[PDB]
């Protein structure tokens, strides 16, 4: 069983690089944020061309929808993140407190925090009803590239330049865990595993890693696509096949067998790097989105 | 950011 993804629809609209693409939890939408300052909506199934939100100084570097599809968060250069009503397109509030480039953003699966990483070597968290910051952590050394809520939102997972991923109590802001090898790239991004007992992180030494944190034990690595210079988006496929896809910086979508770590599929089509990928919550689908020379999304459909 | 390296 290799998945058999073919290409749906090329959405164009961005007038600079595509920074990210999220599903919303529900399935119907699909939301980009681009170096144009901009939120796009789209419909995840016909690709139809939605909104657009706007609001932001600066680019956006990421995007992030709550549990019940109804808001964004959004993580930009201008030092802010914003949350949007969805269906209104309206700012509901502004997080002021970061002092560099917001690079990520996610919401906690109760969707009352909001969890940011910064340029400014921090990683904060914020109310989602108040949009005051609740906590600052002195996460690391160097710029956050990846945050991430566990299944339960219990537990934070960060990765940075400085070549750390850390674990983090959410309620109490405590790190729990520093995760390092004996040799330190730059980790460029990092997310759970579905079941928050693994943590999938990317190196720019152009490896992907599936990471036992509690025990400090390296399960999987995944290989043969191309990330030195960016920070890419990966994930785990689980509507079919058991894959990890990643972005990469041949223009090309990678998938691999997460257990044999095989490379089962290779996307071609984008024309710059894929700088983002997402896989569809319920359908075999999924989003990818390139770099200046490209600024699309392909919405691809597989049978597995 | 994430766009430039």
């Amino acid at each position: 069983v290799k998945p058999n993804y073919a290409l749906k629809f090329t959405l164009a609209g961005h007038t600079k690089a595509v920074s990210s693409v999220k599903f919303s939890p529900n399935g119907e939408w699909l939301a980009s944020s681009s170096a144009d300052k901009l939120i796009k909506i789209w419909g995840a199934y016909d690709g139809k061309f939605e909104k657009t939100i706007s609001g932001h100084k600066l680019g956006i570097s990421d995007v992030a929808w709550s549990s019940d599809s109804n808001l964004l968060v959004s993580a930009s250069d201008d030092k802010t993140l914003k949350i949007w009503d969805v269906s209104s397109g309206k700012c509901l509030k502004t997080l002021k407190g970061h002092s560099n480039y917001v690079f990520c953003c996610n919401f906690n699966p109760q969707s009352n925090l909001i969890v940011s990483g910064s340029f400014d070597e921090s990683v904060r968290i914020w109310d989602v009803k108040t949009g005051k910051c609740l906590k600052t952590l002195p996460a690391h050394s160097d710029p956050v590239s990846a945050v991430h809520f566990n299944r339960d939102g219990s537990l934070i997972v960060s990765s940075s330049y400085d070549g750390l991923c850390r674990i983090w109590d959410t309620a109490s802001g405590q790190c729990l865990k520093t995760l390092i090898d004996d040799d330190n790239p730059p980790v460029s991004f990092v997310k759970f595993s579905p079941n928050g007992k693994y943590i999938l992180a990317a190196t720019l030494d152009n490896t992907l890693k599936l990471w036992d944190y509690s025990k400090g034990k390296c399960l999987k690595t995944y290989t043969g696509h191309k990330n030195e210079k960016y920070c890419i988006f990966a994930n785990f496929s689980v509507t079919g096949g058991k894959w990890i896809v990643s972005g990469s910086e041949d223009n090309l979508v990678y998938i691999w067998n997460l257990q044999t770590k095989e490379i089962v599929q290779k996307l071609q089509g984008h024309t710059d790097v894929v700088i983002s990928t997402a896989c569809h919550p319920t359908e075999n689908i999924i989003a990818s989105a390139a770099l200046e020379n490209d600024k699309t999304i392909k919405l691809w459909k597989s049978d597995c | 950011a994430r766009t430039k390296q």
